[PDB]
């Protein structure tokens, strides 16, 4: 899982 | 102002948060996915205490604030006992409902099969029974993705360059397609996922990420045992959910009295997108079945  | 206490269970400690609904009508236990994730992204269910629906939250073995057990008990058949060891310890013998999201749903199911004698209802939000299948289906998804990414993933994936930039490029964009629709990731979620990318679980028992399942769960597939589930049930999913609706069916198929209800224009964390009406359905499902 990733993000910004 | 939910009592966020701790509870020692099976040699290790566990954190649990539940906002006791004013007028206790039903007790709904939550089950976060991942694995290796946390409940922090299921907080939206608070809108359910309003309906006098009590809602408990909890970070599974080694997840979130809770501690990890011996690496030997790093399985799903384990997580199950926990849920029970906990539940029982919480309210002894009482009619309780469950809501597992994704993995937690799978789990939820897995648990549902054995300690079914402790259930009133079972809400699944884009869950699964056959990991392999879910995976097989995601590829399709990936495949459908535009060359640029459809090509990056297979490439860097087939080498372990998961850290690669061009890879993340797809990933995030992908997530904004099957995990979280048209929007910006909310706090509750962030912290959650953040956890996974920090705890020892999602790393070993799952895989580099959602669509790269290499962890100790790729073999798992109890699609046949679910048939055994006879208590009332509820299943949800989005038209474009990372765990494609095609998976949901099966379940719904292997289990009667189920009323599969796909959310139009929704992804994975449905409980946030059309969350506005999301809760209802669940509550509607709960109340009624009393
Ligand atoms: O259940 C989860 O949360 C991830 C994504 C699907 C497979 N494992």
């Amino acid at each position: 899982p990733l993000g910004g | 102002e939910c009592i966020e206490n701790y509870a020692k269970v099976n040699g290790i400690y566990i954190y649990y948060k539940l906002c006791k609904a004013p007028e206790e009508k039903a007790k709904l236990m939550t089950m976060h996915g991942g694995p290796g994730m946390s409940h922090d992204y299921l907080l939206s269910l608070r809108d359910m205490t309003k309906e006098g629906i009590t809602v408990l939250f909890y970070d599974q073995f080694g997840c979130g604030r809770s501690e990890e057990p011996d690496q030997s008990k790093f399985t799903i058949d384990y997580g199950v006992e926990e849920a029970e060891a906990l539940r029982s310890k919480l309210f002894g013998n009482e009619k309780v409902f469950l809501m597992g999201s994704a993995y937690g749903g799978a789990l939820a199911l897995a648990y549902a099969v054995k300690y079914q004698d402790h259930l009133k209802g079972l809400i699944v939000s884009g869950g699964l029974s056959s990991v392999p299948l879910t995976v097989k289906e995601m590829n399709r998804l990936i495949d459908e993705l535009p060359a640029k990414y459809r090509d990056a993933i297979k490439k860097y994936g087939s080498s372990g360059s998961y850290e690669n930039p061009e890879y993340q490029e797809a990933v995030n964009y992908f997530y904004h397609q099957h995990l979280l629709r048209s929007e910006d990731w909310p706090p509750e979620v962030l912290k959650s996922l953040e956890y996974a990318e920090r705890r020892n679980v999602y790393r070993i028992m799952n895989g580099p990420n959602e669509f790269t399942i290499t962890g100790t769960i790729k073999d798992w597939d109890i699609t046949d045992k679910i048939s055994a589930i006879k208590i009332p049930t509820l299943i949800t999913v989005g038209e474009y959910d990372e765990v494609t609706p095609n998976v949901a069916r099966v379940i719904h198929e292997k289990i009667a009295g189920s009323e599969l209800h796909v959310f139009r224009d929704c992804s994975h964390l449905t409980m946030w997108e059309d969350r506005e009406g999301y809760n209802k359905l669940l509550s509607d499902f709960i109340l009624k079945h009393l």
